[PDB]
């Protein structure tokens, strides 16, 4: 059984240069998203060696996800989970305006425009933790399961929440593969800036950041 | 490997 | 008005090393592709510097999902539109085993798996042209309002030809992440194939390469 | 730019 009560009650359960201070922001939430992964159904039952893996795979999506949606309310920049405004020209001027824009305008806007809720937000981020796709995984079978559970979910949630909008559920869906394509190249500037060693890269960032 | 992360899912 | 029985028949309409092999076949499929566009409803009303920009952003992709579901009956390889398969064996032996794995896994199994038909393909490879968030398109909320219009189709189609698949149309969105990541990791490989001057590149594949 | 591609589009 994959209740949307008790997504949304994860996501209830984990609400509180220009690089440096979102590097230290990623560093925090990663703490917070294992806690997070924790509350969703079934995740902790799966074998430890697979919630290691769902989580590798998926943590640069799912905290993307997060701050987006926790930035909605705010004009042209992101709200970091240390408190900080970060503004679009802040970016730029850092060197990251490029992605930072792509989060903005694919992502930012976009939940900002259509509504998303917490329920919504909470349910995508499962479908990214339920990862099927994900290499290593001992029963992606099981996985594969999970996720159907959570998007049959989401779309008796929004048809019940939002019967005037048939497209909706399709709507959230679809911002999946901009999440995949920012999260990938979230990923490679990281890379980068562990290689340049000019930015300090906490202790579990930079364990993410190390061979599988 | 993945040192922190198994000692945090540990619970 | 988008008519799933009109993409179904650009689908028929265009049906006709070993790196070296398969590129020939991206640059032979590239002018095919234009002439499958050129099909899709209301995709040539679209302004000319728009048409191009969607098609830059999405080639990668539809070409993927067209030899994938080509390769739907062909065990642990693809079939190229040359008429040359290509075993996974093949393609590893040639040094891209890892993404050519990724594609059989994530895209042509599952296809497989699920029976995913032309008209279902059709209406993905649809949705992957009509990117709202293509960058630079003179009206991105024309395109969005397109790609709407397709997944509506689909979804009604599904319902409708497999009324006892309620997560088919869920089942089949949630393949667009995967096609967006192998596609990305594809475009990286023929950058390296060009930087390094190994790989014979035809005319047409070399311009889809160039900047901007 | 796009040489072959703004051609081909031309129909
Ligand atoms: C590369 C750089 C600096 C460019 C701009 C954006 C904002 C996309 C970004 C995002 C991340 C982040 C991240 C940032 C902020 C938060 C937060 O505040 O919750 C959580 C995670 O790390 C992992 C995924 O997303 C890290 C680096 C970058
Ligand atoms: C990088 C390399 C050689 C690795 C393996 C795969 C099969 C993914 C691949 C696919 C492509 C291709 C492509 C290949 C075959 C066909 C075809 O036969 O229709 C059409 C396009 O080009 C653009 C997108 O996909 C190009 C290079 C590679």
């Amino acid at each position: 059984d994959m209740p949307v009560e008790r997504i949304l009650e994860a996501e209830l359960a984990v609400e509180p240069d220009p690089v440096t201070n979102i590097c230290q922001a990623a560093d925090k939430q990663l703490f917070t998203l294992v806690e997070w992964a924790k509350r969703i159904p079934h995740f902790s039952e799966l074998p430890l060696d697979d919630q290691v893996i769902l989580l590798r795979a998926g943590w640069n999506e799912l905290l993307i996800a997060s701050f987006s949606h926790r930035s909605i309310a705010v004009k042209d920049g992101i709200l970091l989970a240390t408190g900080l405004h970060v503004h679009r020209n802040s970016a730029h001027s850092a060197g990251v305006g490029a992605i930072f824009d792509r989060v903005l305008t694919e992502l930012v806007s976009k939940m900002r425009d259509m509504q998303m809720d917490k329920t919504e937000l909470g349910c995508l981020r499962a479908i990214v933790l339920f990862n099927p796709d994900s290499k290593g995984l001992s029963n992606p079978a099981e996985v594969e399961a999970l996720r159907e559970k959570v998007y049959a979910s989401l779309e008796a949630y929004c048809k019940h929440k939002y019967p005037e909008q048939p497209g909706r559920f399709a709507k959230l869906l679809l911002r999946l593969p901009a999440l995949r394509s920012i999260g990938l190249k979230c990923l490679e500037h990281l890379f980068f800036f562990k290689l340049i060693g000019d930015t300090p890269i906490d202790t579990f960032l930079m364990e993410m950041l190390e061979a599988p | 490997k993945h040192k922190i992360l198994h000692r945090l899912l540990q619970d």
